[PDB]
RNA sequence: UUGAGCCUUGAUGUGUAGGAUAGGUGGGAGGCUUUGAAGUGUGGACGCCAGUCUGCAUGGAGCCGACCUUGAAAUACCACC
RNA sequence: GCGGCCCCCUGGACGAAGACUGACGCUCAGGUGCGAAAGCGUGGGGAGCAAACAGGAUUAGAUACCCUGGUAGUCCACGCCGUAAACGAUGUCGACUUGGAGGUUGUGCCCUUGAGGCGUGGCUUCCGGAGCUAACGCGUUAAGUCGACCGCCUGGGGAGUA
RNA sequence: CGCGGGGUGGAGCAGCCUGGUAGCUCGUCGGGCUCAUAACCCGAAGAUCGUCGGUUCAAAUCCGGCCCCCGCAACCA
RNA sequence: CGCGGGGUGGAGCAGCCUGGUAGCUCGUCGGGCUCAUAACCCGAAGAUCGUCGGUUCAAAUCCGGCCCCCGCAACCA
RNA sequence: ACUAUGUUCACG
């Protein structure tokens, strides 16, 4: 998070930030996350990987493109 | 009087506001400004230009400080921010470095109920 | 036009002031296609104004049009859900002749006396910005500058 | 401590005429200058940013009052506010 | 149902190769025990959140949804309650019947000869064969093929009510 | 019977105790929107003010009778 | 009874003690906006100082009254 | 952002 940036450059680029917390201080503990609705949540997101990892090997169709 | 050598400016960036705040190096608050009071009212004080202004705002009405450089503290999410640290520069500040302190409860307080 | 995407009409050059800039003009301002009522009107306008500014037909009518000329013009869109105001750089083919609308939209209004002493009246005060026309242009760049929030 | 009253002293005070970031009024025409000057290097106090004010010195002993613009004349000396 | 880190006492699980006991087992009507959340009693505690409640918007109305407040509750000690879409909507135990891709925790054999490999056990996620199924689907963790015992079902409303 | 207060378009209220030209929120009526109805938008009409009377230049508004309506009193023995 | 302050477009406010330039927020109509409604934003329509009097280069502004103006402590016929 | 309703039996 500490970013200085030596003293040449100063163009933000504080990806540093946005790649490791934001969206967990934010969208999560912001409103209340129902005990369970995470479960459900989870288990879905988690669920539509494999959907897509499963279909990823079975990708290479006839095509004809 | 004073004439401060360096500060820090907190950005309290909300969803529907900025508060801008420079201070001193022990905290001390020398000036302010707001997305509101720049005028922006409603819809258009959350967004990143309302930031910008309220920022430049805050350049000036520091001056009899006379603050040469700058380390910046950005809090909250928002629309500004990622904004507002451009409006820093443009105005006529040295950019030290840049922090946050977005307060991140290690499972604390139960956050509000979610809205429909 | 959906997907159609397609190019314009040619148009012609007046032939007593030979160009295309005031040749437009007489477009917009001719009512029931009467192209020989509306042109007659349009030189009367300008030699009665090349008379007053001591300038010549072209440039006159360009050092009138260019202070009536929007930058900015504001449209508004609803992406996400909400309608809010989003200013926008008005294309070069349409600036001028956005321009040339609010010259003729104000000399149907001010009732003077003819249409030729009117247009003349109009762009006579376009020239020195005090007209209708350049309030218009006012108006649409206070909307631009205080809306300049949403990009 | 930081207020208010109060004397010494020092500035301060740009409708417009306009060489003047001049409040009203006045002793009345030489002050001052070698009791080491005009112009300025630089920085301070002030600043409605028009242009005041001044530490010290390279410099070296001049600068200038009625005149012309004002409802008013010059902090050149100096009295009272 | 159970997530910061540390000690105190403590139940089970799995593996390794033995030694021992010698059918001591499997189910279980009545019966007992545990049993989310919300409740209930008594004594605390109370930041945040938040039924009820109040005000402001919304609306034709708004006892709602949205906004600002906000008490029981939510937390702890000791009892009571005994229910949930308490759900893999799939009783418990055992035997048997092609696979594949993972995860996770074991344990043995070679070179640890370099984040190796090669085997044999538990628990587990996904896709599929035969077979089954009304179909959807299930598919060695069966809803396949059989056995033991239990619970339950018999049109919808009335009613899981009197 | 006694003393306050009322009676105003179709409804509920102002304007009434200081006499000069009657509003508000609904509904009714006309036109829009909609496939149509509601909602919504846009105009419009609709009360001589309980009645019989007096005062006045003129009374919904002042004063008197009568006709209803509503409250309070109707007590000591 | 007083001594005091206070007095502006329709209205709330300052500005009024150191005379030369009456601002500021809601009521105001036209825009831009959008398939539209709300908002939001831009500009327009109104007081020469409640009002009358002295002086002085210039007076809401300095000074006296009023209508009056509210505050007060005092008023025990 | 909010945004209600569509009398009865029939025709297939
Ligand atoms: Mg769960
Ligand atoms: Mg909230
Ligand atoms: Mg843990
Ligand atoms: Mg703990
Ligand atoms: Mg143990
Ligand atoms: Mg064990
Ligand atoms: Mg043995
Ligand atoms: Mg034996
Ligand atoms: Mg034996
Ligand atoms: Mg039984
Ligand atoms: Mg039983
Ligand atoms: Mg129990
Ligand atoms: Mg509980
Ligand atoms: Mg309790
Ligand atoms: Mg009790
Ligand atoms: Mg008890
Ligand atoms: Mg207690
Ligand atoms: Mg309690
Ligand atoms: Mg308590
Ligand atoms: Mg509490
Ligand atoms: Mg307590
Ligand atoms: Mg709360
Ligand atoms: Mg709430
Ligand atoms: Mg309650
Ligand atoms: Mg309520
Ligand atoms: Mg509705
Ligand atoms: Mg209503
Ligand atoms: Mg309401
Ligand atoms: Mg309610
Ligand atoms: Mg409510
Ligand atoms: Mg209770
Ligand atoms: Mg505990
Ligand atoms: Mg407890
Ligand atoms: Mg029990
Ligand atoms: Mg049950
Ligand atoms: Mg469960
Ligand atoms: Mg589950
Ligand atoms: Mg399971
Ligand atoms: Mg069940
Ligand atoms: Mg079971
Ligand atoms: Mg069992
Ligand atoms: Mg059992
Ligand atoms: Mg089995
Ligand atoms: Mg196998
Ligand atoms: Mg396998
Ligand atoms: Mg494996
Ligand atoms: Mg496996
Ligand atoms: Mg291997
Ligand atoms: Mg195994
Ligand atoms: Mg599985
Ligand atoms: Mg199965
Ligand atoms: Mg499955
Ligand atoms: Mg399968
Ligand atoms: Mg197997
Ligand atoms: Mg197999
Ligand atoms: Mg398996
Ligand atoms: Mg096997
Ligand atoms: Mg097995
Ligand atoms: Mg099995
Ligand atoms: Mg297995
Ligand atoms: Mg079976
Ligand atoms: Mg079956
Ligand atoms: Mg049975
Ligand atoms: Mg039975
Ligand atoms: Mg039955
Ligand atoms: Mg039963
Ligand atoms: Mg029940
Ligand atoms: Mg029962
Ligand atoms: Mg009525
Ligand atoms: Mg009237
Ligand atoms: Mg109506
Ligand atoms: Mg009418
Ligand atoms: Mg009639
Ligand atoms: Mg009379
Ligand atoms: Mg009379
Ligand atoms: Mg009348
Ligand atoms: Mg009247
Ligand atoms: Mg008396
Ligand atoms: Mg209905």
């Amino acid at each position: 998070i500490k970013v200085r940036e030596n003293e040449p450059f100063d163009v933000a680029l504080r990806r540093f930030k946005r790649s490791c917390e934001k969206a967990g201080v934010l969208a999560e503990v912001r409103r209340r996350e129902f005990y369970e609705k995470p479960t459900t949540e989870r288990k879905r997101a988690k669920a539509s990987a494999v959907k897509r990892h499963a279909k990823k090997l079975a990708r290479e169709n006839a095509r004809r493109t | 009087r004073k004439q401060v050598s360096d500060g820090v400016a907190h950005i309290h960036a909300s969803f529907n506001n900025t508060i801008v705040t420079i201070t001193d190096r022990q905290g001390n608050a020398l000036g302010w400004a707001t997305a509101g009071g720049s005028g922006f009212r409603g819809s258009r004080k959350s967004t990143p230009f309302a930031a910008q202004v309220a920022a430049e705002r805050c350049a000036d009405a520091v001056k009899e400080y006379g603050i040469k450089n700058l380390e910046v503290m950005v809090k909250g999410p928002g629309p500004g921010r990622e904004s507002t640290i451009r409006a820093l520069n443009a105005a006529g500040f040295r950019i030290t470095n840049i922090t946050d302190v977005t307060p991140i409860p290690h499972n604390g307080c139960r956050p509000p109920k979610k809205r429909r | 036009p959906r997907r159609r995407v397609i190019g314009q009409r040619k148009i012609l050059p007046d032939p007593k002031f030979g160009s295309e800039l005031l040749a437009k003009f007489v477009n917009i301002l001719m009512v029931d296609g009467k192209k020989s009522t509306a042109e007659s009107i349009v030189y009367s306008a300008l030699e009665t104004l090349a008379q007053r500014s001591g300038k010549s037909e072209l440039e006159a009518f360009e050092v009138a049009l260019e202070n009536v000329r929007p930058t900015v013009e504001v449209k508004s869109r609803r992406v996400g859900g909400s309608t809010y105001q989003v200013p926008v750089e008005v294309r070069p083919v349409r600036r001028n002749a956005l321009a040339m609308r609010w010259i003729v939209e104000a000399a149907r209004k001010r009732g003077d006396k003819s249409m030729a002493l009117r247009l003349a009246n109009e762009l006579s005060d376009a020239a020195e910005n005090k007209g209708t026309a350049v309030k218009k242009r006012e108006d649409v760049h206070r909307m631009a500058e205080a809306n300049k929030a949403f990009a």
